[PDB]
């Protein structure tokens, strides 16, 4: 007897198992893919790392409080400095991925709450100064694997050089847009009475075949609590969301020297 | 010389015109196109995606995370737990749904509205919830007995986390305008502790329930408008 | 091709139930009237033939007012007012950029109209010839005029289009001109990489779309030189994608814009009205 | 070279075209495409979910 | 398809009697010239062909007459004449209305036609430069300009046509756009019913199509900006049915309209004259 | 795509038609419907009446 | 650019024409019809 | 006197616009082409 | 006597053409040539090289 | 009538060598 509550994935040398899953989500209907040889731009041939970053990387734990507003992390970026992955991103000039998002978040019959997991494509978001507009720092837009916070203030800086950062307001989902309209996105949720994972399989999405990685992030990953998480014995609580992520069909063109990107 | 003779209309430019028109950039080759994810085809595509409805935007909570979570509770309480009208173009919160955002570049609309309810209680939580839809020309119902009268379903809490109501089609006129206006009114959406919500110790008493909205297969729209939720005084450069 | 008729149904008493779902799964609600009502049969002729991409775009759309003059200029500041430039983008206003704000990618031929405008400065100073007006395109790298008579307008291979005021609107079309295999409305990244102990200033280096973005400049002049009488001109620029084809919606725009980018302003992030109470018809 | 087809329906229901520029860019708006499929959006699940079945087992 | 021939009949003595009826019965008389004369063949080539509904609608007839003015408005009032709107209808005028109103419902295609007009307001404030007027369909629900050059008139959406002065007279076509199966010209009730003990006023509620009805506005403008010359212009409206099916024949009106309504005026409910004489050829 | 049809007759007597545009609403009046019938308001009672015949029995 | 010439008659609006106009809601799907009792066709019905 | 009616766009001057011209030398009769080498075709052979 | 003819892609593909004057002058642009052999400019020698044996022997 | 396509290669070890030429030919 088969339900799609439990479900394995297998990637390279890693597995993943759930008991309480709720299916899966395959973004935008498609399953990611190699570049075609009538889609192709770039002329050089590809390196295809295949097992050696096609698996699932796992990001440091977040811990889930009744006050939190929420995570977000960008990608290629969250898997960076991530084993072989990371090294045949910044060797490559560009690089495509497709992605297996597993997010885990476990707790009891007696808890509740809900988390809203998104995956947006070109997630672009405001910058915290009203001195400049488009004002965001390198370093700031991309935190790596440890990723962000959403906050329900915004205040922006009075000097230019103190809000070159995200203005991530949970509300407006950090750039001007209704936070409730979210799930035109791929999209699970992670209602504590009903499962304790979210999965999301996407494919690349951009307007090129292959971009410039070190440059371009292609997905946002957002976990929103829609509602907030309770535990009546003790309200202060907290149970840590962990973000398990697997590059897809990678594929890396333009060799040379390691790109080392500046870090403040 | 070809005798013509112009017609009214003759050198007008009307926004709304189709005509074909000389290419400024003569033999210029496109960039091939390439198979992208997530085509989109027709606007009424995103209408039937469910988005949350900002049910709880009372003084406090509108403008925030806490507008969309409907407030639940253990004390089995008579009055209703919300109500709105059906006037998803118009209302002060359904306008701000991604399917109020789509009708607001529309003048008319027609079809059945889907309204999906998830329960965000815990697993130990247990209860009975009435959702109805009474069309209009009657008294607005603030009790369940009036309630119950109407289109309603009696949503049992489960390892089924969702519940769908359904407000069908039923109109005088067969289109509704995209304004609040008596003549293309909806009827009233109402929600009622049929028993009511039951838990243990070591549980939570009160808890939320989310609310989406969309749009049905058989719903359609007209008469391209602008919309009112932008607008500007000065030009950005 | 129409919408969805509705079928002749009766009740139900049975272990199959329609009416439940579970949201979690990041699918929709799927039920509809007929799975939890009784229903008649409905033939539906109705079509969604005006919520078509092709429809939905298929207008005309004001996207920026400049501003042109003709007189006899002495100073350095009036020499300027004889031309002007405007970096061509969909983004100085706010109307057509929501609607394609819709979406995340987008590829569409354009339909370029103008609304041409004139009034005199003042009533003394005589009248004015008829004037003719000097549109030029001038793609990234071409040379920009410094006076609204240089070499520049000569436009050997620039497209450039005359327009003789009183005339009908004038109007041209414009391919799918990206530089990729679609336009994109939004772009999460940066124009180059900033490297470990490099010298090059990232202190006051921008994001996003507007470090990558540039379709170019339009130039406008009166080819006419000075009357007595002063003109000053204003030019509407109109908009039209067609052969539209988008990917990727999004959520629109809820609150007010402040840039060329996403960023918003702070005194105007409340576009909600708060309600009395939730239960409010 | 003319092209004849359906107008739309108002209140001899075919109307002419012919295109008159050598640029495809020329050409006035694309005949209707009544193509859809929400599924991509309203229901891009990996198992097929029936909707008279339980959507978790 | 031509109206009746006369057939050749002689005389009768007969017990069929066509002269005679009982229009109590609802019909109307029905004999003709050969039931009660001698009558000689005459072979009818003419035709009703002037008297079909297209035919008798077919003409755009005035609906409306509306002003706008381009100065330096430095009041309120005066930035009020810088642009202007209209409640879209054919109520306005009579003509064209009670033609219409010879029936309850109607469904048609609309030509819309427009005859725009200007003059100098006085003589020596120099001259103006050719206008260009902008026609605004607002459909309900769009916002609508509280100035002449605010946002509202990018008309991203909204169908604009833009016409240059001295230009032939401009035009488009509506479609049937009733949220009805037709259009209905009368309309006895109400747009809600006022239930019992509820504190809502219905003191001030109006009765009848005016409740109900609403097609749109019609903003106008010129685009120009000030010229030291004040110039006041008039935009005549022409409405004409077109592709034209009525239903449901009523009498046509009698007296002098006072409203959107059917309503009478006491002055003037005396429409025939009286006669010296029931005897008076 | 172009109709051929009789013109009314005046004092080489058809005349052309084509459609321009792609919406029935633009085209000019519609061709001459001689459909007629009264009786729905002239004579619209349940049982005929021969006009021969006696209205009533 | 075929070459024409414009007759008399160019630029005027004579209210009982009958040519063509574009449509200023391209698209535009019209409520369907339905029966409706007491269809009128030809005004000389009335006279009769 | 064929009813048409003037588009936007009229009487401009696109200065890459492909239209007909009448010829102000008509019947003249060309200088017959003989061969001459190195012809171009395009612009990418140069760059090559 | 109208050619039809593929126009150029963009982003009810092929266009009318008439021409209406008597002298070729007249007409407009000479549809695309695709001719091209740069070997007269970029390989103009007498005896064939061939790129992957030795230029000089 | 398109630009060229790159066709799929590998790698050579070979006495074929298209890298050097000789531009003193003219070519």
């Amino acid at each position: 007897g088969y339900s799609d509550r439990v479900r394995q994935i297998t990637l390279g040398n890693s597995t993943i198992t759930t008991q309480e899953a709720a299916n899966a989500v395959v973004a935008y209907g498609e399953w990611p893919s190699y570049l075609d040889d009538k889609e192709a731009n770039p002329i050089d041939a590809p390196t295809e790392p295949d097992v050696s970053s096609n698996r699932f990387y796992t990001l440091d734990s977040v811990q889930w409080k009744s006050t939190s507003r929420g995570w977000w992390w960008k990608l290629p970026d969250a898997l960076k400095d991530m084993g072989m992955f990371g090294q045949n991103m910044y060797y490559h000039y560009l690089g495509r991925s497709g992605y297996t998002v597993h997010v885990q978040c476990n707790a009891s019959k007696f808890h509740q709450g809900a988390l809203g997991v998104f995956a947006i494509p070109e997630y672009v978001m405001a910058c915290n100064t009203e001195a400049k507009t488009s004002y965001v720092s390198y370093v700031n837009a991309n935190p790596g694997e440890k990723g962000g916070v959403f906050d329900n203030a915004y205040n922006p800086s009075a000097e230019a050089s103190e809000g070159r950062k995200f203005a991530a307001l949970d509300y407006l989902l950090g750039c001007g847009v209704l936070a409730g309209n979210a799930f035109v996105y791929p999209h699970q949720i992670i209602n504590l009475r009903t499962n304790n994972s979210a999965t999301l399989v996407l494919p690349y999405v951009n307007s090129l075949a292959i971009d410039c990685m070190a440059k371009h992030n292609n997905w946002g990953l957002v976990i929103l609590p829609l509602c907030k998480l309770d535990y009546a014995p003790n309200s202060s609580t907290e149970i840590p969301i962990t973000v398990t992520i697997a590059p897809m069909f990678t594929e890396f063109n333009g060799l040379r020297n390691i790109t080392v990107p500046a870090t403040q | 010389g070809l005798p013509t003779m112009l017609t009214p209309g003759s050198s007008q430019f009307l926004t709304s015109d189709d005509f074909q028109s000389p290419c400024a950039l003569p033999n210029f080759d496109v960039t091939p196109p390439i198979h992208i994810p997530g085509e989109v085809f027709n606007m009424m595509e995103l209408a039937e995606i469910d988005s949350m409805i900002p049910m709880n935007s009372v003084t406090g909570k509108a403008n925030t995370m806490e507008m969309y979570p409907i407030p639940l509770d253990d004390k089995g309480s008579a009055t209703p737990i919300f109500s709105i009208s059906l006037s998803p173009a118009s209302d002060k919160r359904l306008q701000y749904t991604m399917l109020g955002e789509i009708l607001n570049y529309y003048t008319h609309w027609t079809g059945s509205l889907r309204f999906t309810f998830l329960f965000c209680g815990s697993m130990m939580a247990t209860g009975k919830i009435l959702l109805s839809y009474s069309p209009p020309g009657a008294k607005p119902p603030t009790t369940r007995k009036d309630a119950m009268l109407g289109t309603h379903i009696i949503w049992d809490l489960g390892l089924q986390s969702s519940c769908t109501m359904l407000a069908p089609w039923i109109s005088n006129t067969v289109y509704r305008r995209c304004i609040k206006d008596d003549f293309t009114e909806g009827g009233y959406i109402t929600c009622f502790y049929q028993t009511r919500i039951v838990v243990p110790s070591g549980t939570p008493t009160s808890m939320f329930m989310l609310a989406f909205v969309s749009a049905c297969p058989d719903f359609s729209v007209r008469l391209l408008r602008d919309t009112n939720h932008i607008s500007q005084r000065t030009l950005f450069a | 091709p129409t919408a969805q008729s509705t079928p002749l149904t009766s009740g139900v008493n049975s272990q199959e139930v329609p009416a439940l779902t579970a949201v979690e799964t990041g699918a929709s609600g799927q039920a509809v009237p007929s799975d939890v009502i009784e229903t008649r049969h409905v033939v539906n002729y109705k079509t969604r033939s005006e919520s078509t991409l092709e429809s939905f775009f298929g207008r005309s759309a004001c996207v920026t007012i400049l501003e042109v003059e003709n007189f006899n200029a002495t100073t350095d500041a009036d020499r300027k007012k004889q031309f002007t430039t405007w970096a061509i983008t969909y983004t100085d206003t706010v109307q057509l950029r929501r609607k394609l704000e819709f979406f995340t990618y987008s590829r569409f031929d354009l339909e370029m109209t103008f609304v041409i405008t004139e009034r005199y400065y003042a009533s003394n100073t005589g009248h004015a010839r008829n004037q003719v007006y000097q549109l030029m395109y001038i793609p990234p790298g071409a040379p920009r005029p410094t006076a609204w008579d240089d070499y520049t307008w000569q436009s050997s291979s620039n497209p450039s289009v005359f327009y003789t005021y009183g005339s009908a609107p004038p109007r041209m079309s414009i391919p799918y001109v990206g530089i990729a295999n679609a336009y994109s409305h939004f772009y999460d990244g940066f124009a180059r990489v900033p490297l470990k102990d490099e010298t090059v200033d990232s202190g006051d280096t921008y994001y996003g779309l507007v470090t990558i973005n540039d379709f170019g400049t339009l130039a406008v002049r009166v080819v006419n030189e000075y009357n007595p009488a002063r003109i000053t001109s204003k030019i509407r620029v109109y908009m039209k994608p067609k052969h539209v084809r988008c990917w990727c919606p999004r959520p629109p725009r809820a609150v007010p814009y402040r840039g060329e980018g996403v960023d918003f302003k702070q005194d105007s992030i409340t576009p909600l009205t708060a309600v009395e109470n939730i239960n409010t018809f | 070279g003319a092209q004849v087809s359906s107008q739309k329906v108002g209140a001899t229901v075919n109307y002419t075209t012919i295109n008159y520029y050598k640029d495809s860019a020329s050409n006035a708006a694309s005949k209707l495409d009544f193509s859809q499929d929400p599924s991509k959006f309203t229901e891009p699940v990996k198992d097929i979910m029936i909707k008279t079945a339980p959507a978790l087992n």
